[PDB]
Formats: C-alpha cells, structure tokens, sequence
C-alpha cells in the first residue's frame, strides 16, 4: 500500500483509541 | 609562406638504400603532422606515411612496413625517409606534406590534386 | 472502527436504558454512569459483567460492589464515594508508549528527510527555470517532477500541522491536499518514466503531440481520482477529518498511485535492459557501467517504491509494518533530495552553466 | 618549365628583399606613442532567437538596425536588431548556406553555399512579398562569401578557388578573379569598392582591382588557411584569421605584414574578422566558443566576449559602430556593446 | 598543363615585383592617423550613453 | 503605430517559423560521402528508385531523411565538411575490393581524418564496405595477394564473432572482416562514448542498405538521449 498514507491512517486510528481510553480513564477516576 | 623542399632523390638498384630530405619553413615544424605521398607515372597521388608532431606515432602504407622509415628532427625543421630494400614499384615523384592545420588530429587532404602545403617533389627511381 | 462520540452516543444509550429498567433489605438499584446494579444481596458482594458497550472492558471479567443489610450501597471508607471495584474490567488498559515512541520517530525521519529534499529541490527548480540553455523537454519535466516533489513535502507539512496539532471543511481540505500532492508526485515520477521510455522505444519523438498530454496525465489524473475519492467520502462517509479510513474507499486513492509505480518498475528494467544491451553493442567495465546507470537511475523511477509496495494495511506492532514504515519514511522523503542531487547537482551540463556562470561573474 | 621554376624562385627571393627592405621597424616601436585601450568589457545587449541549426553568417544593414542571418536549416532571417522582431524568414532552396550578403540600398539580399549558388532575393517587391529575384550559376566550388558592390553588381568567392563579379540585371559574371591555390573563404570590399581582399586556404590573401580583374598583390606569413578577412576602415589595409589560431594585419602599400595576433593560450583558429568603426580594435571569432577583440595596433587581447555555446562562425559591425553581431554555431545571434 | 600554369605563377610574380612600396613606417602613421582621427567616432572603442546607445 | 505592424508582422514569422521548426526535427540529415568508384552513386540510385550538392529525401517507417551527396565540389573536403558536424550520420563508403596503387588506404586515411576532425568528433559514421561481392570474387581468384599491401593481413586471424554467410569461403570472410577490423582499429582509438562508427558489409545494390541506415540513426538517437540523460 502506499506508505505515507497508511501511515496517517494508523496514526489517526491510534490518535482516536489513545482518546477513547483517556476519556475512559478520566470517567473511571472521576467515578471512583 | 609554406615552404617544402625535398632532395635526396636519386637513381637506385633494387634492394638499395636511400634518404629522402625535406627542408620544411614558413611555419613551426614541431606544431604539424607530416606525411610522405609518391605519385607513380600513371598513377594518382598515394599516401605513404606519416608522423605525428613530436614524432610519437608513426604511420606506414602497407607496401613500405618494415622497408621504409619515416621520421623528423624539429630542431631542423626537416623531415626524413630512410628508404631500404628498395623496389622498382618505388619509383616515382615523393612530395613532402604538411596536414593543413596545426594541434589536429585529422590531415584532410594532403593526397589532393591541388593541395598547397605540399612541396614539388623528389624523383626516385628504382 | 470506533469513534469517540460513537462510544459517548452508546453510553447514553446504556444510561437509558439503565433508566427504563429503574422505572435483610437488599439494595436499591442505581446508576453510576459505568454500570447499571440490579438488587443486591443483603451484606453480600453483588458481581455484574463487564459492561457489552465499552471495548477497553475485559468482557470474560465482572466488576463487583458491596452492599450493607439495612439497604444501602457501601461507602469507601474515609470518602463519600460510595465503594466500587472496576479493576477486573481494566486489566487491559496499558499505557504503551511505544506505539506513539514509533510514530514520533516515523514523523521525525520523513520530516527531516522531507526539509532537505524541499531545500535540494528548490534550489533545483530555481537553477533550472534560471539558465536559459537548459530549458528542454527532458528539464521541463524535471521541473515538474522537482515541482511535484516540494508540493507533496510541504502539503505533507501542512497536513501534519493542521491535523496533528476540528473535524471542518479546514482539515478535511488540508487531508485532500496531501493526497493529491502525494498523487501528482508518484505520476510525475511516472511520467519521467515513460517519458525516457518513449525517447528510447518511440524512435523520434514528437514533442508538441506528447509534451501536454504528459503534464496533464501528471497533474491532472491524480486529480481526477482525488476528486472521486472526495466525491464518494462526502456521499458515504462524511464524517470528522477524512484522515480516519472508511472502508475500502481509500484504496479510491491508493490502487492508482500503486498502480503506477508497478508499471514505472516495468519501465525502469526494460530502460536498464536496453543499456545492458547498449553497452553490450559497443567486460567487467560494462557491467560497471550498467550498474552505474542503473543506480542513479533508481531515485527518479522510485524503484524503492517497488519493494513495499504490495504490504497490506498490518498491524503497527508488528516487524513487517516497522520495518516497512522505516525503510519508506526514509526513503520517499530523501528521494526527492536524490533526485535533486543526481539530475540538477551532478548532471554535467548543469556543471559546466554554473561553472560558466560563476566565472563569468568573478571576471 | 625548369627555367619557369628558377624565375619564380628569383622572384619570390626578391619579393621577400624587397619587403625586408621596406620594413625597418615593427608596428610595436612605431606604436609607442599611443596608449593601450585596456579592458574591453562588451556585453550582451540582444540575443535574436529562431534560427534552428548553426549560423554561418550575418550582415548588418547601412541603416546599422536591420540584418540579415543565414542558417543551416535553410533560413535568411532579416532581424530588426532594436526590438529583435524579425522582419523576413525567407525560405532557402539549399539548407547548406555558407554565407549572406545585405544590399547597402537594403532592397535586397543574398545568400549562397554548397549549392555554388548566389541567389539575390528582393526585399520591397510591389507585392511586398520575397521573391528570388535571381540565380547566379557558374561557380564550381561552394560559395564562401558574397558581397554586395549595389543593386546591380555583386562579388562573390568560391572553393573553386576563384573569385567573381556578378552583374546581377543580367546574371552573367562580369569578372574574373583566379590566381589562389586553395578555396577562397572570405572576401572584402575596400570603402571605396574598386579593389578587394580574399583569402583563401592556401594560407594567402589576394588584393584584386575590380575593375583590372587581376592580383595586385599576395600577401604571404599565415601557416594555415585563412577562414576570415576584412579591409581596415581607411581603406589601405586590412585583417585576416587563419587555422593556425592567429591573426594578421596587413597593409595595402607596404605589401607586407604590420601585425601579428596570438597567444599561447589560442590554439584555434580564426572564424571571423571585423574591424570597429575607427579600426582600433579588431573582433575575432575563435572555434574556442569566444570572440577575442585585440588591440588592433598593441597586438593585445583587450577583451572577450564570452557567451557564445558553440563555434563563433559569423561577425558584423554595423556601419555607424554601435553595436556588433555575433553569430555562432548554437543558432544564436548576440548584439554586443 | 602544368606549363600554362607556372607561365601564370611568374607573370603574377613578376608584376608584384614591379609594383612600388612604400616605408612600413609611413603606413604604420597612415593607420595611427587614422585611427586617432577617428578614435571618439567609435562606440565600441569609446562607450555611449543608454540614451544613445540604441540597444540599451 | 509602425511598432505595432512590425510586432504583427513579427509574430506572422513566429507562427511559419514554428511550423518549420517542427519540420525541421521531423527531418534527419545525412551525409553520404564516398569515392567515385566506392558505389556511392549506386547506392544513391537505389535509394532513389526505392549541382553543387544532392539532395534525397526517402522516408523509412513514415520517418524522413535527408540524404546529401557532395558533388561538383573539389577534393580538398576540410572546410566543406564542416557543414555537416549535426547531421544525424556520415555514411562513408568504402570499396572493399580496392585494397591510385591502393586506394583502400585512401579510404583508411579519409576514415581517419573524418573520425579525428573536431567538429565530426560528435557525428556518427556509417561504414559501408560495398564491395563486397568484388572483394569475394577477388580473393577466391587467387589474384588478391592482399599481404603484399598490408603484411598485417598475414598473421591476421578471422575473429571468432564473425557471422559468414551461407556458402562463403573462409578467406573471403577473413579479408572483409580485416577490412572491418582495419577501419575499427581508427573508430575504436578515442571514440569515448561521443560518436559511433557502424560497420556494414554492403553492396551496391543491396535494398537492405536503407534499412541499415535507419536502424543506425534510429540507435545514434538513443544513444544522444542516453547520453542527455548521463546513462551512457
């Protein structure tokens, strides 16, 4: 596939999952 | 002007020996390739040898290898053939020429009809 | 895959859910934005699987909570949270800094590496268009190439910026721009591919004919399915940066560019065929030669594109994908400085006009 | 024919005595009393652009703003050197053109080469177009050089090893010229158009009355065959380049040489000559890509114009000294002040 | 033949005998003459102006 | 006003001048310079079938060629020659069976000159050995004796790439390949890479000697490509 491209995409997908799972470790610690 | 004086030329049995000379002014002797052409009777003008402007590479026609000798002295501004094993075939008129340009490697037309940096000639028969 | 507001949308939708369901003593059921609690037994540890809706959550585990025998929920001790445990279903949670280390490091190597080609290249661009002799068709082409090679650098700066530093027309543009320039550089090596292979094959060469339909099929193609692939994103997908994938519409893009350096390698080894053969017409020192030729002549036909080029999307914690990110990101962004090196710096008649041109100048 | 021989010999003898005689001091004493010109710093003022293969030659107009140039593929084109805007492309029958004359009325022009060919093309015809007013046959070598005398006689050289005079109203050769042993290169018109110089490559120049159509004088010292000649603006002397990378002034009166351009770093020879307006320099197109203008009475190198990509085939001033043209073997024509 | 031709290359030899020369030097004052006389007439020798030089 | 005809009429000239120039690249030139006896006029006339200069125009797989034969020009080529320093290629012809006492050295020395001329340093020779069948017919008669003008022909050995032709006697094939091998010996000393010398054994009559022509300029030209592009 073409590098660059891929390259962006996997870092917007790691860039999103590294937010779901801040925001689920702030709910967590706003929780408990 | 360019001048071209040949001498030496001469009656000769065959097999014999003979030094054509070529008194060479009006120009710098070392700055030119010099050739040696006959004209038999009958014949056009043939190209003999020739000798490139320090005297490094030497050329022959193939009938006078190993027989003829060509070579220069630019001190004297004069060219020399050394002529030995001599055959009847040798017999003709022997013009000093001049390539018509100085530092080439190309020496158009020195076998030409009407070349001008070509001396008169010397006779030499066999 | 999953998006964050998608996740907050599910989770509200758990939390109404949760609502519906609401409308010796055990314990009242409650909502605690995480879990929905049925009734509990009097002084004993109520267990309830980890939530369906959250991903991050070990699904084969179960949270617990503890309630009291007159029917309330049991308090932290010392806090007025009232106590949980949710350790079960964060197992999986890990910080893994070394995905993010790597992209940082990808990033840098392409960014540094992109800075000097963009430099070599508009140095290039300026001697060439400058020196009145050199203007040719083979250097009209390699400006466009150099011109192509700086676009794609800095639409990929830009990108970066913009995206890395929010889902508007700003960004999705900015993520357009970097395709298409990625495009028109990948075609215009192209073109200077098959526009050698037309000046050796195609015996003589009509320049008027061949010359526009080249700059066109160079700028202008990549173009076209750009603007497919836009058209198609804003009819299916449409939603946030398009930086996210969307199915298989970023192979719209991608199958094309790919496409073209298959048949620029074509191009480049018959090209090397018929040196080997050239030299072949007129030893070891041929063969030096062709080796020669053929490694200057591998930056401009990105015969490195060809090594990689059929990896599927991998996975990032992988050899294949690192080594594959590494080789390209170093690669593609020092290409162009190649380029530049080899066909405006080392190129003899460029030589000989700066030389000519700087002694002129100091006499 | 022996006896002929001797003669010669005699005669050439005393032809060097007597030049021998005549000269006791060389132009550089003579010279002591004026003062080197210094750098001569030229620059490339125009460039005319069209022409598609090597230029071979060029003449400026009387009016010093229009020229013509010949080129290898085949085209005279007639340039309006203020604003470079071309004011004729007339189509060759031979592509093999060699040299391209201008008439001093500026009605017509000429051109010729290896078809041995002087073709005369009108200019300001009723149509306005460019019609080949006529064909002059009769050469037997290709034609080197052409010069206009007016609009009804024209001088021409040839590899025949012969000059001509044309009369171009009826197309037949008026005159003469024989006596070089080698292809005539260049020609020259004295100021006052009744006597003319011409090199050739027997490493001679020849000075032939126009009317007489006979050698007055040989001019002997080159060692190479002599590719450019001009007259001196005053008339009674004149310049040649040779193959043999150097230069010579000769004057008229004195049936010798006065000068000697070289240098050791030249070892390629001469193209084109061309004095300026007062004679004092002396412009020399090299096959080194560059032209050298020399201190025409120092014997020094004042300047170079450098900036020619290929062989520097063609020179010109124009009448007044405004500006030179150069022609060279890239297609390009360059106006230098 | 080559007669007619050596025949020519004396006659031509012999007329340039005949013909009178004058002194190098008077020639060589004759050219410095005219060059001085017309040295200020010469754009090439001596620039011009942008105003009168026509290719400016 | 006068300015604004003179730009018209100017641009008028830009237009044809542009269509000529097209012209102008569509169109090869080639020099065919040859002896009087070498069938250079032959070849001419095949070619033809198929005055200070002429000119044929003959187009080859819808390319055009200009061929230029020197004539009524004299002996003394040197600076007529420098004519045709951009032409696409010299085809010189050689009489093969000539080997004026010798004139085949005659041709060797015009090679030499040619191959070593600065201005032809960059222009492609052509060589046509086209005497070839006078050359067989010669040698097979026995009254060759060829190493009496050229004692090297003696010790001289048939190359091993040699491709004789069907039914062709051995010494045939070793006298026209030491021909070949003599005027290579000049082409090959300091060619580097800028002009190329294309050996072919023709005749006079030979229709394949178009077709040689055209695959020769059809490589000059990806060669001066290759060459624009540093690969060669």
């Amino acid at each position: 596939s073409v590098s660059e491209i891929q390259l962006m995409h996997n870092l917007g997908k790691h860039l999103n999952s590294m937010e779901r799972v801040e925001w689920l470790r702030k709910k967590l610690q706003d929780v408990h | 002007q360019v001048q071209l004086q040949e001498s030496g030329g001469g009656l000769v049995q065959p097999g014999g020996s003979l030094r054509l000379s070529c008194a060479a002014s009006g120009f710098t002797f070392s700055n030119y390739k010099m050739n040696w052409v006959r004209q038999a009777p009958g014949k056009g003008l043939e190209w003999v040898s020739d000798i490139s402007q320090s005297g490094a590479s030497i050329s022959y026609t193939g009938s006078v290898k190993g027989r003829f000798t060509i070579s220069r002295d630019n001190a004297k501004n004069t060219l020399y053939l050394q002529m030995n094993s001599l055959k009847p075939e040798d017999t003709a008129v022997y013009y000093c020429a001049r390539c018509p340009a100085p530092f080439t490697r190309d020496c158009f037309d020195v076998t030409s009809t009407t070349y001008a940096y070509r001396g008169q000639g010397t006779q030499v028969t066999v | 895959v999953m998006t964050k507001e998608e996740q907050i949308f599910l989770l509200h939708r758990a939390q109404a859910q949760c609502e519906k369901r609401l409308k010796g003593r055990p314990c009242l059921p409650e909502w605690d934005h995480i879990l929905c609690w049925p009734l509990g037994a009097p002084g004993e540890v109520v267990a309830v699987p980890c939530p369906d809706y959250i991903y991050d959550f070990n699904h084969k585990g179960h949270a617990y909570r503890r309630c009291d025998r007159n029917g309330s929920w049991e308090l932290v001790p010392g806090h007025n949270r009232t106590w949980a445990n949710y350790s079960e279903c964060v197992k999986f949670l890990t910080n893994e800094t070394r995905e993010r280390e790597v992209f940082d490091r990808l990033g840098m190597i392409y960014t540094v590496g992109y800075s000097v080609s963009l430099a070599s290249l508009t140095v290039a661009v300026l001697i060439l268009a400058y020196f009145r002799r050199l203007h040719c068709t083979r250097n009209y082409i390699h400006m466009h190439l150099f011109l192509s090679f700086m676009l794609r650098a800095v639409s990929i700066f830009v990108k970066d910026a913009v995206l890395y530093s929010a889902g508007y027309a700003g960004c999705r543009v900015a993520v357009t721009f970097f395709l298409y320039f990625l495009a028109t550089n990948y075609y215009w090596i192209l073109v200077e591919g098959l526009y050698l292979h037309s000046l050796i094959f195609m015996a003589f060469f009509s320049e008027k004919k061949y010359l526009w339909g080249f700059t066109v099929f160079g700028w202008g193609l990549p173009a076209v399915f750009v603007a497919v692939w836009v058209s198609v994103r804003a009819t299916l997908a449409n939603t946030g940066c398009w930086d996210l994938s969307s199915g298989n519409k970023k192979w719209i893009i991608q199958v094309p560019i790919l496409a073209s350096i298959v048949l620029n390698f074509i191009l480049f080894i018959n090209i090397v065929r018929v040196l080997a053969t050239k030299l072949r017409e007129t030893t070891r020192q041929q063969y030096r030669k062709l080796l020669k030729s053929t490694l200057v002549l591998m930056p401009l036909f990105g015969v490195h594109y060809i090594v990689f080029m059929a990896t599927p999307y991998t996975e990032v914690s992988g050899t294949l994908w690192q080594v594959q990110m590494h080789y390209e990101m170093l690669f593609n962004s020092f290409q162009g400085f190649f380029v530049a090196i080899i066909y405006c710096f080392c190129n003899g008649e460029v030589q000989a006009e700066i030389k000519k041109s700087w002694s002129r100048w100091t006499l | 024919l022996d006896q002929l021989r001797q003669e010669a010999e005699q005669l050439k003898n005393q032809i060097r005595d007597a030049r021998k005689a005549c000269a006791d001091a060389t132009l550089s004493q003579i010279t002591n009393n004026i003062d080197p010109v210094g750098r001569i710093q030229m620059r490339t003022r125009r460039t005319l652009r069209g022409h598609l293969a090597k230029i071979y030659a060029m003449h400026w107009g009387t009016d010093s703003r229009l020229l013509v140039s010949a080129s290898q593929d085949g085209k005279l084109i007639i340039w309006d050197s203020y604003t470079t805007n071309k004011v004729h492309a007339i189509p060759l029958r031979s592509s093999w053109v060699m040299t391209c004359a201008y008439a001093p009325s500026g009605n017509y022009v000429a051109c010729g080469g290896l078809d041995n060919i002087c073709s005369i093309y009108n200019l300001k015809t009723r149509e306005g177009n460019v019609r080949v007013s006529r064909e002059l046959a009769g050469h037997t070598g290709y034609l080197s050089c052409c010069r206009f005398l007016d609009d009804n006689q024209i001088v021409t050289s040839s590899g025949d090893t012969t000059c001509a005079l044309w009369d171009i109203e009826t197309g037949q050769q008026t005159t003469t010229f024989t006596g070089h042993t080698g292809d005539v290169m260049s020609l020259s018109l004295a100021p006052d158009t009744r006597l003319f110089v011409s090199g050739a490559c027997d490493a001679s120049a020849k000075l032939w009355d126009v009317r007489e159509g006979m050698c007055r004088q040989t001019f002997t010292g080159h060692e190479s065959d002599i590719n450019a000649i001009c007259f001196f603006p005053n008339g009674n002397a004149f310049a040649t380049g040779s193959d043999d990378a150097t230069c010579r002034l000769f004057d008229l009166r004195a049936d010798q040489e006065l000068m000697t351009y070289s240098h050791d770093n030249i070892i390629c020879g001469i193209t084109s000559v061309s004095f300026s307006k007062s004679g004092r320099l002396l412009l020399a197109g090299y096959d080194d890509f560059n032209c050298n203008v020399w201190d025409a009475l120092k014997a020094d190198r004042a300047g170079v114009l450098a900036g020619h990509d290929n062989r520097v085939s063609c020179l010109g001033v124009t009448d007044d000294g405004m500006a030179v043209a150069t022609g060279s073997w890239d297609s390009f024509l360059k106006i230098w002040n | 033949a080559s007669i007619a031709q050596a025949r020519k290359l004396v006659e031509q030899l012999k007329m340039e005998a005949n013909i009178d020369r004058i002194k190098v030097s008077k020639a060589a004052a004759d050219l410095m003459a005219y060059c001085e006389a017309h040295a200020k007439e010469d754009p090439l020798l001596t620039p011009v102006p942008a105003s009168e030089n026509p290719f400016r | 006003n006068e300015e604004k005809a003179q730009r018209e009429a100017n641009k008028k000239i830009e237009k044809q001048l542009q269509k000529d120039k097209q012209v102008y690249r569509a169109t090869h030139r080639l020099l065919l310079l040859g002896a009087g006896e070498s069938g250079k006029n032959t070849i001419v006339k095949q070619m033809r079938i198929l005055s200070g200069i002429f000119e044929t125009k003959f187009q080859v797989d819808k390319v055009n060629f200009h061929m230029f034969d020197v004539g009524a020009q004299r002996d003394e080529r040197r600076k007529w020659i420098q004519c045709f320093n951009d032409v696409t290629a010299i085809i010189f012809v050689v009489a093969s069976s000539s080997y004026q006492t010798n004139r085949l050295q005659a041709a060797l020395k015009l090679f030499d000159s040619i191959w070593n001329n600065k201005w032809l340093r960059d222009t492609s020779v052509i060589l046509f050995l086209n005497k070839q069948d006078l050359l067989a017919e010669k040698v097979l008669a026995g009254k060759s004796k060829i190493e009496d003008y050229f004692p090297e022909f003696a010790r001289y050995t048939t190359p091993e790439d040699a491709t004789p032709e069907p039914g062709e006697d051995p010494r045939v094939t070793r006298a026209k390949y030491f021909i070949r091998d003599e005027f290579l010996r000049i082409s090959t000393a300091s060619g580097d890479g800028r002009h190329y010398c294309y050996p072919h054994f023709t005749c006079a009559v030979d229709t394949e000697n178009i077709r040689r022509v055209f695959n020769d300029c059809r490589d000059i030209i990806q060669r001066m490509h290759l060459r624009q592009y540093e690969l060669l």
